């Protein structure tokens, strides 16, 4: 295909021009809803904890494509191995409610506690890239999914339900310098 | 009707003591056009036709389960031959004759067979190698065995220079014997035609 | 919807299970769908 | 994105797997799948790599053992200019239509 | 029934030939799926294992079976009894990935994990035996159905689910040196 | 299908369960279907 | 519409500055099988792509007259060039692509023509070349010259390794000049296509 390339227009040739037949593709898996939808580590815990999906990593399979987009939404999931009972807050509430029982408390059972949780911030979809500030480098500080505190926090592990992504960001692959290909080994069968 | 005429191309092979043509595994091919050669795949039928090779002497001290095999494709200095030089893949099934020249005074028999992924046999699978695509050769009865096999393999085509998936197998299953009116050896030879040739994947030249 | 599989409904209530969107649009896909091919020109084929 | 006054053809090859090294000229590259163009109005021109192989899919990743790369090679040729000395050729990639991922991974080292 | 050996013609006389009378038989048992659907060991292992079913013992009821054919297809349950959290990726995979969580990972509850699998070779069918090289004997190693790790396995059994064979093969009982019958213990009551 | 034999259904999906096959033959069943039974010849019975 | 696409195989070529396209003699083939081959001959169109070919270096010092050739078939190392060596017979015709990129501040003039039977032309013959199917490149008009002609002959197929029925020739009309801001030579090409490739009469491996 030959055209004005200033422009910018999406072009996309196919083997037809030379005779060739464009195949039927299957692209399941690289639909967002499905992808993101897996559990994650998050990795920098403490016995308080304000869940903020930013600190997913950032080469993680959900890290990295959190990153390559600007705004997102979703409902959320988490497994958490705790000490104690494991108490959360909704986005908003005082840190101190983090000690009563009247909010969401779970009760410790081996071997540790699943929840679905909804998306509760007061802005109608979070970003990943923030240029400014909130008060009167970080993101604001409403951006999390509120905040879950035990005796000890062990493990926390992440899942983004019903994801919706805007605005696609740089999303890089590891750098190469063998001047060819990055090689890596690749899982082959014993002896 | 002990006679055959089989015409690949422009070769014709006419036998008089043929027990008949066994198909291995199909009466057909898998389909040649898939989504791993994206519609550039091309047949090419000045391929197709018949190439020879001499595999062995039938001689009488040759005992029960002496083997003779042949990978195929094999060194072919012809059309067949430049295309595995200048297309990276291809696929083709194959048409075979083998015949085995004596008399009716011989005795013994010849287990003709195509093997698909060839691998040195135990002397006990042996007794089992009936159970790929077959025909016999016994001099009371015929001379000639022909057994026709399609494409097959885990890949829809292939790099004939990184993988046979066929082998042509000839076993002595009973030994030759000799009269005073026999012959005293028979040589054996192959008569092979690729079929339904596809090549994909045109390679640059080599000067 | 996303990666599950279960045949059976769910025990709970969509209003427990999820929050609940309000109203007051795939732009890639119209992008990509609009994408020019073929060639330009006149073609000696 | 060369001047007004700068004028170039170009060629783009794919080279299967099945030789030891890229044919390093125009010539020799020519008896493989290509597509040859000059610089006019259109200063764009798009070419599919075709996906041709032995198997239905390839590995995104590339092990440690192989040597030569396992589904070929593009080699990009200029076949002469005109007063284009300075001037230069910008490349980039998208996905094609049928292009397709299947089987997600979580790789990194984290 | 006499008939001309040589064309290879498949021939089946029956007792009618002699006046007897051919029987009802019921060969569910003998049918490929069926037979290949059941569990056997892997045996060597190590704490990062390739999933490959040529690992089964030649001789085993599953392993034998699978030999006598060129080709086949399946999907594939495993039981898995392991120390750890065990990670599994798919076949095509960079062995590092075994350290992510991204990737299907079964925290461990005792006594053993059980996973269904599907298979994830980009070939149509494996094989079994492979006459020639796959680089630029051994099988190619793209024929396995991916690879698992955790701190240790201990055992590891698979399951074949909805098998197919292609192009039968040799299959061996054991040799008889007895000259009439090879004998053995069969089970019998006590006393 | 195989060695299973639950009356109920599966809880789960079938594109969760298994891999799903796509499209572009039981030759040992003909084969064996096809051979010759009874004589050849001319029967005194 | 200056911007043309030309499709030979699996092979293309795209020019922005042409002035169309050239047919010599005829539009169509006369007829492939005659009486000469008795039905033998077959069509092989993994030949019928484009290869390449530099003619010559177009610079200020060349004089009206001076011309360059080439015989067709030339010396070729694809699928082409190998059925030269393995059919007795063949018949083809060509499309030809001639390109002499400099830029439009070049000036000059080239006749671009395509020769039955080649005979050196006498000085005073050049005058008359246009007689012959032909296109002109001249930088301040197009980079491109694009011909297309049918095969002919007094035989009906060719033994190409004893006749060679086209020529193509580039002959200078007028010298090409130079300003500063110009390019001060323009190298010649030549993208050819053999067509309706037709071979007949397989010959026998060398070993």
């Amino acid at each position: 295909t030959t055209t004005t390339g200033e422009s910018a227009d999406p072009v996309t040739t196919t083997v037809e021009n030379y005779g060739g037949e464009t195949q039927v593709q299957r692209r399941q898996h690289t639909d967002v809803t499905f992808i993101m939808d897996r559990f994650v580590k998050i990795q920098n815990l403490n016995p308080t904890h304000v869940i903020d999906l930013m600190q997913t990593h950032q080469h993680g399979l959900v890290g990295a494509l959190l990153r390559a987009a600007t705004y997102y939404f979703s409902d959320l999931e988490i497994v958490v191995r705790h000490d104690g009972n494991l108490t959360w807050v909704p986005n908003g509430a005082p840190e101190a409610a983090l000690s009563n029982t009247g909010n969401p408390t779970a009760y410790l059972k081996a071997p540790f506690t699943r929840l679905a949780l909804p998306y509760t911030a007061p802005h109608r979809v979070l970003a990943t890239v923030y240029n400014g500030t909130s008060k009167y480098a970080q993101l604001p500080a409403s951006f999390n999914f509120g905040a879950i505190q035990a005796t000890t926090i062990h493990e926390l592990l992440v899942r983004m339900k019903r994801a919706e992504l805007y605005c696609p960001r740089p999303l890089l692959a590891v750098e190469v310098s063998s001047q060819d290909r990055h090689k890596q080994k690749i899982i082959a069968p014993a002896k | 009707d002990r006679i055959l005429t089989t015409r690949n191309g422009h070769t014709t092979s006419t036998t008089q003591s043929s027990v008949g043509v066994t198909y291995g595994y199909s009466t057909q091919e898998d389909h040649v056009s898939g989504p791993n050669t994206s519609g550039l795949e091309t047949r090419v039928v000045q391929a197709e036709r018949f190439f020879k090779k001499h595999l062995f002497d039938w001689t009488p001290d040759k005992a029960f389960g002496h083997l003779e095999k042949l990978e195929l494709p094999t060194d072919h200095k012809g059309v067949y031959g430049h295309l595995v030089d200048s297309f990276a893949y291809m696929r083709n099934g194959w048409d075979v004759e083998v015949s085995a020249v004596g008399n009716q005074f011989n005795g013994g028999c010849l287990l003709v067979a195509m093997v698909p992924e060839w691998k040195e046999f135990t002397p006990r699978e042996k007794y089992q190698l009936t159970l790929f695509p077959h025909q016999f050769i016994s001099p009371r009865t015929n001379m000639t065995a022909h057994i026709v096999v399609p494409y097959l393999g885990v890949n829809r085509y292939d790099q004939y220079k990184k993988h046979k998936p066929w082998t042509l197998v000839v076993m002595v299953v009973s030994p030759l014997t000799t009269n005073t009116v026999s012959a005293g050896q028979i040589k054996v030879y192959a008569n092979i035609a690729p079929t339904h040739v596809h090549v994909a994947g045109e390679l640059p030249s080599k000067e | 919807s996303g990666n599950t599989g279960s045949i059976i409904n769910n025990y709970y209530m969509q209003q427990y299970q999820n929050s609940m969107d309000t109203q007051l649009n795939d732009w890639f896909s119209k992008l990509a769908s609009s994408a020019f091919s073929g060639l330009f020109g006149a073609l000696l084929a | 994105t060369g001047s007004t006054d700068s004028k170039a053809r170009y060629m783009v090859a794919y080279v299967p797997p099945g030789v030891e090294t890229p044919p390093d000229t125009p010539e020799k590259a020519a008896h493989c799948i290509h597509a040859e163009w000059d610089t006019g109005l259109n200063s764009k021109f798009t070419f599919s790599i075709p996906y041709v192989s032995a198997a239905d899919y390839a590995y995104t990743a590339s092990d440690v053992a192989e040597t030569t790369n396992v589904q070929g090679w593009v080699c990009i040729y200029q076949i002469t200019h005109g007063k284009a000395e300075q001037d230069t050729l910008v490349v980039s990639v998208s996905a094609g239509k049928d292009f397709e991922l299947r089987l997600p991974i979580d790789p990194r080292s984290q």
